[PDB]
């Protein structure tokens, strides 16, 4: 029974953080919550927070309000791999029904290198950085994720036709890892083709690995295929075995305390959390109990949406997770 | 009679140029194609003489030259070399829902205006030390102003009402910021046109759910690559949508998605619609508007008939059967 640094965050942060804990022990989970506040000071994040995370290794983070803490937590814990598994959800139906993609985004260098120069008046050069080190590391993580999560194919996504030196070296590191891991089927594809086919037949894609800006855009389009950021789990993996799993929707301050929110997304990042540790049994139950709640009917939130409030939704998940 | 440069390209390009000639013959279009070819050769003499022919002719219709991304960075994409050498700064494509092609989303009518010469297509890279590669995306004021002018003039002349600038200025603060601000400046000269803006991530999310909210869109080069292909796919795929490339004097027409289609080439299954619509836009540009309209109504009429559909859009017919139907629709328009 280990401890998980909890970061409720602002607006609807606390309510959906309450809903996740309620379901987490309604379901026998060997997890106890060590709440914490994260915030820039002096910048920095508090002593309070840096040492919980460097002790527990596992955090779950709600919607923070808006130095970028997105960027702070990345640089403070070396969050180098953004993971977003998108799965169509029965009951919450979009025009796309067959989706099951995992996007794996390099999260340190790439187009978000922070280097821009004004070359002269009216002429800006923004510098994209691609390194042997980081590309190899996100590729190793991509293939390791594919095995441990029983995944058949890993596609590298690139534009090495246009950006030959940089996207090329990213690709070169994906190739070297793939020849050292023939268990998993590897292909390459241009970003524009991946975009073109995604909105036509998303079902043909398995694990997508790609550098920073492409991963930023694709992860969002995929989540748009399954229903939005209100239903999307996300995780970030760092150095020395730290990992932070999170909401990525807004705080929704205008309904912040009216039992009206929907905790699906953070609850699913928690599920994704357990799976990361171990505890698949608990994950499968919580997840299945969630999936069955959304499909069965009018116990639905307003934003998904029915006319039931957040802890009616949450309590039915508790009701059903107790009957494995 | 006009003389047009024709670059057949790779993949489905060659076969589809033949049907373009064939359709122009039946319609008696006063246009003579002057073909130039571009090989795989690392040497640039092919691509350079294609450029000089377009300088001579001012108008061209082209397939897609394949780019081998396994060759060294010195071997740059010829499609890009053409685009930038000739300074065709505006990539324009028009994605509109085709009533005969039923997809997940209806009521789509989006003009996309894409800066076509600058950006992350500048081909400026270097390895400072072993394993450390830098690439310089270039945004300038003169080119951001230029593209923004075009999108707004387009929006007005075609009676649209909203331009949406697409960008990553919240993270690419200087580069994308400069582009966004050039748009804003132009916006202030078109008070009658609603100006909005949106981040490229959230734009792709809105496209796959509510793409009816977009009217005209303008953006820098890579984001256009993404948005063109997203919207091409939404309305039915790469065989349907034409694209144009405009400079101040030169103009070059093609398929919107810029794909060679090597995996379906030479099996008489390619969809000729994108290529045909591209050649009508070329006819409009040449002020041959009556020929453009005859052929465009024919091709569109054929898409209405499910029986004419190629496999890219769920059908079973051949290219040649589609071209047959198109010619049948022209052969009654002109007597």
């Amino acid at each position: 029974v280990q401890t998980v640094t909890l970061i409720p965050g602002d607006g609807i942060g606390p309510e959906i953080s309450a809903a996740v804990m309620k379901i987490f022990d309604a379901a026998k989970a060997p997890i106890q919550w060590e709440e914490r506040n994260v915030t820039a000071i002096q910048w920095m994040i508090p002593s309070e927070a840096k040492e919980s995370m460097d002790k527990n290794k596992m955090g779950l983070k709600g919607p923070l309000k808006t130095p970028s803490m997105n960027l702070l937590l990345r640089k403070t814990f070396d969050l180098y791999a953004n993971v977003r598994p998108c799965v169509s959800i029965e009951g919450y139906k979009t025009p796309y029904t067959d989706v099951n993609i995992v996007t794996i985004r390099e999260n340190t260098e790439g187009e978000y290198s922070g280097i821009e120069h004004v070359i002269v008046d009216g002429v800006v050069a923004s510098i994209k950085l691609i390194t042997e080190g980081a590309s190899k590391r996100i590729a190793e993580f991509a293939f390791e994720y594919a095995r441990n999560n029983h995944r058949s194919n890993v596609t590298a996504v690139h534009k090495a036709n246009i950006m030959r030196m940089s996207d090329g070296l990213f690709l070169q590191k994906c190739r070297e890892v793939a020849e050292s891991c023939k268990d998993i089927k590897f292909n390459e594809m241009y970003l524009d083709t991946v975009c073109l086919n995604m909105v036509q037949d998303p079902s043909q894609f398995d694990v997508l690995v790609m550098p920073n800006l492409y991963g930023d855009i694709l992860s969002d389009l995929c989540a748009g295929l399954i229903g939005g950021l209100g239903v999307t789990p996300s995780g970030n993996i760092g150095a020395n075995g730290v990992a932070i799993f999170e909401s990525v929707h807004g705080t929704a301050p205008d309904i912040a305390g009216k039992d009206m929110a929907n905790p699906t997304a953070l609850l699913l990042s928690a599920v994704m959390m357990l799976r990361h540790m171990g505890l698949f049994d608990h994950a499968a139950r919580i997840e299945a109990a969630c999936f069955a709640t959304i499909k069965d009917g009018k116990s639905l939130t307003k934003d998904l949406g029915g006319n039931a409030k957040c802890s009616d939704f949450t309590e039915e998940i508790c009701r059903r997770v107790k009957d494995l | 009679r006009h003389t047009v440069t024709m670059i057949p390209g790779d993949g489905i390009g060659p076969e589809l140029m033949l049907h373009v000639k064939s359709v122009f013959r039946h319609a008696c279009v006063p246009v003579d194609f002057e073909e130039v070819h571009v090989s795989s050769n690392a040497d640039e003499e092919d691509i350079r003489n294609a450029i000089m022919a377009i300088r001579r002719n001012r108008v061209a219709l082209k397939g897609n030259i394949e780019t081998n991304h396994n060759l060294p960075p010195s071997h740059k994409s010829r499609n890009n070399i053409l685009r930038t050498s000739l300074d065709l700064y505006a990539n324009v494509i028009h994605c509109k829902s085709l009533p005969g092609v039923v997809t997940r989303h209806k009521d789509i009518d989006i003009l996309i205006v894409r800066e076509n010469t600058e950006g992350e297509y500048s081909s400026l890279e270097h390895e400072s030390v072993a394993g450390v590669v830098e690439s310089l995306k270039i945004i300038t004021k003169a080119k951001s102003l230029r593209i923004a002018e075009y999108a707004f003039k387009l929006a007005q002349e075609s009676g649209r009402k909203k331009v949406t600038a697409v960008h990553k200025a919240n993270i690419m603060k200087l580069g994308d910021g400069l582009f966004l601000q050039c748009c804003r400046e132009v916006a202030a000269r078109y008070p009658q046109i609603t100006f909005e803006n949106m981040i490229v991530d959230n734009t792709t999310m809105q496209l796959v759910s509510r793409p009816q909210q977009f009217d005209v869109m303008v953006m820098p080069n890579l984001y256009g690559n993404i948005v063109n292909n997203v919207c091409a796919g939404l309305v039915g795929g790469p065989g349907l949508v034409a694209g144009a490339n405009y400079g101040h004097v030169y103009a070059v027409f093609e398929t919107a998605t810029r794909n060679t289609g090597k995996s379906i080439a030479n099996k008489n299954i390619a969809n000729p619609t994108a290529t045909l619509l591209a050649s009508c836009m070329m006819l409009d540009h040449l002020k041959l508007h009556s020929y453009a309209t005859s052929i465009r109504k024919a091709v569109l009429a054929s898409m209405d008939n499910e029986n004419m559909h190629t496999p890219d859009i769920g059908g079973q017919g051949t290219t040649s059967e589609a071209i047959q139907d198109v010619i049948r629709h022209i052969r009654v328009i002109n007597g």
